[PDB]
């Protein structure tokens, strides 16, 4: 049970400057030891995840399988819940282990077991003929696992779709690193509606889980909320998925 | 989109019930609603009964009010009608039909499809 | 009680010329929605029956264009532009909203000159 849809030509993926964004606290004491970070002015690579032209039909698709490169900066702008969750991993094979944040409705689900991957990740909704509403079940992203070795359960990292100002712009940011055996993951929140450029302005993003997975990452996937497009009289879609992507270094 | 298969054409004999399937190619049997329609031969269809979308169940129609049970099972995806009590006289085509619901997640309207694609069809033989 | 019957008893025409026919009910058919639900059905010998329209004002993709109704009233009408040899074979029209659903009466439509 998968898919083709994130078919496309080659697309130049565009670039801008990112002002003092992504700086986190590395202590336990002080908020408001040399480690990675990204720097001032840096180079960060825009994407469209599902772009429309033309007759404007959303068939730009796509979610690149970047690479985790001495952890990853991410970020995005919107005013919605497209985006849902990440997969990261060394082959993303059914030999290896790998990660998976299954963000759903009310719960992030952290699993690490031995996923076995489609060509591309889904996560999409349909509905249910028996009850009277939506449903979420989406063994598309994994078909199986085989053995599994750890798991989790809390409450979502992503705040709801608030929507409480339509004149404003939610500004997700996230960090990850894998240092030293361990899995760190901070956050913020951000309020913004002047542009879509990255803003200036500190952030001081902040501490979220920590888990001791123990597991190889060199590649990095997205995953979007992709709804069965119910024909009113193709298959699945959604509207203008967008994010940042930068990158850390040891420099300090 | 959607392909429909069915087969009735089993030889038997009168005085038992038979049952019909329709396998559901394409959109999953739990997103699209389903009903049933019975064409005799040298006479017309007659609408019998279907899931009804709003209310969550299958109504008969009173004709056929306890002469038949349609069940369906998401396991295999083969909606299934038993109709009971059929004899080599009563030899006839049945089709499927199925819909679904049009809106998108933050739906506008609810909608009453009614049918628009059907089965292969299949005469139920008994003799 | 609601009832669907055509005026004509059969319909036979000649190639290329336009075609109508007319359905008649004991009951109207808006719904609730205040947008009123109609449909049409086509069938060719020895095939189930395609749906051709699923409103007073549309028509279903895939078959052929300049098919065309009434999209009004209570009498509607089924009508084309053209008529074509293959398309030998009956019609007939249905309700949605009486959710007891009967099946109306159907009109033999044949070529001939
Ligand atoms: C992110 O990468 C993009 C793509 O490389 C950067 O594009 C910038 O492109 C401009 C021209 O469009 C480059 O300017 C160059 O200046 C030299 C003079 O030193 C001139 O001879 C060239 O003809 C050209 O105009 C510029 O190199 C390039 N910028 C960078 C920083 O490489 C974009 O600016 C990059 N952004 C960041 C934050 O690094
Ligand atoms: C979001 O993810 C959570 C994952 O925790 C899903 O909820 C979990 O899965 C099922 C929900 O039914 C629960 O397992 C068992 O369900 C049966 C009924 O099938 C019940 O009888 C058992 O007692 C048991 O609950 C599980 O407990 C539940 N866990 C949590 C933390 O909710 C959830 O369905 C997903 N979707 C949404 C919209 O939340
Ligand atoms: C994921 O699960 C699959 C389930 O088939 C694992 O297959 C594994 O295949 C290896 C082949 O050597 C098994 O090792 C062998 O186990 C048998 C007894 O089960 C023993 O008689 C042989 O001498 C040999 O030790 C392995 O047990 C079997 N399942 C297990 C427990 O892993 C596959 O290896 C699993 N991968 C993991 C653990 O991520
Ligand atoms: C993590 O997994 C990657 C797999 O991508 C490992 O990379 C391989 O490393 C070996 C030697 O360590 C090389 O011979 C291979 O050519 C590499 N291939 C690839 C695809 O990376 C990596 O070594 C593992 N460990 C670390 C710390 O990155
Ligand atoms: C398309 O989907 C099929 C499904 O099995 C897969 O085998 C194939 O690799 C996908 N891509 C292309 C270009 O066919
Ligand atoms: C339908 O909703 C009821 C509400 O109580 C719940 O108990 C039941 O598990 C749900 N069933 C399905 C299939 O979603």
């Amino acid at each position: 049970q998968c898919v083709n849809l994130t078919t496309r030509t080659q697309l130049p993926p565009a670039y801008t400057n990112s002002f003092t964004r992504g700086v986190y606290y590395p202590d336990k004491v002080f908020r408001s030891t040399q480690d990675l970070f990204l720097p001032f002015f840096s180079n960060v690579t825009w994407f469209h995840a599902i772009h429309v032209s033309g007759t404007n039909g959303t068939k730009r698709f796509d979610n690149p399988v970047l690479p985790f490169n001495d952890g990853v900066y991410f970020a995005s702008t919107e005013k919605s819940n497209i985006i849902r969750g990440w997969i990261f991993g060394t082959t993303l094979d059914s030999k290896t282990q790998s990660l998976l944040i299954v963000n759903n409705a009310t719960n992030v689900v952290i699993k690490v077991c031995e996923f076995q991957f489609c060509n591309d990740p889904f996560l999409g909704v349909y509905y249910h003929k028996n009850n009277k509403s939506w449903m979420e079940s989406e063994f598309r992203v994994y078909s199986s696992a085989n053995n599994c070795t750890f798991e989790y359960v809390s409450q979502p990292f992503l705040m709801d779709l608030e929507g409480k100002q339509g004149n404003f712009k939610n500004l997700r940011e996230f960090v990850f690193k894998n240092i030293d055996g361990y899995f760190k993951i901070y956050s913020k929140h951000t309020p913004i509606n002047l542009v879509r450029d990255l803003p200036q302005g500190f952030s001081a993003l902040e501490p979220l889980v920590d888990l001791p997975i123990g597991i190889n990452i060199t590649r990095f996937q997205t995953l979007l909320a992709l709804h069965r497009s119910y024909l009113t009289p193709s298959g699945w879609t959604a509207g203008a998925a967008a994010y940042y992507v930068g990158y850390l270094q040891p420099r300090t | 989109q959607v392909r429909v298969v069915q087969s009735g054409a089993e030889v038997k004999n009168p005085g038992a019930s038979v049952k019909v399937s329709c396998k559901v190619s394409g959109y999953t049997l739990t997103e699209l609603s389903i009903h049933w329609v019975r064409q005799a031969p040298g006479n017309g269809l007659e609408w019998m009964g279907g899931f009804d979308p709003e209310d969550g169940e299958t109504i008969y129609a009173q004709k056929f009010q306890g002469r038949v049970t349609m069940t369906e099972d998401t396991s295999t995806d083969t909606a299934y009608m038993e109709l009971s009590s059929l004899r080599s006289d009563d030899t006839a085509v049945y089709y499927c039909a199925t819909a679904g619901a049009i809106t998108g997640t933050p739906r506008n309207f609810y909608y009453y499809y009614g049918m628009d694609v059907w089965g292969q069809g299949t005469t139920v033989t008994v003799s | 009680d609601i009832v669907m019957t055509q005026t004509p008893l059969s319909s036979p025409v000649t190639l290329g010329q336009p075609a109508s026919i007319s359905c008649r009910s004991s009951q109207s058919l808006v719904h609730s929605d205040g947008n009123t639900y109609l449909s049409w059905l086509q069938q060719r010998p020895g095939q189930p029956p395609r749906l051709l329209i699923y409103k007073i004002s549309n028509r279903f993709s895939g078959v052929p264009d300049r098919f065309s109704g009434s999209g009004a009233g209570t009498d509607f009408t089924l009508k084309i532009s053209r008529v074509e040899a293959e398309d030998v074979g009956v019609y007939y029209c249905m309700q949605v909203t009486q959710f007891p659903y009967t099946f109306g009466q159907g009109t033999k439509l044949e070529i001939k000159r």
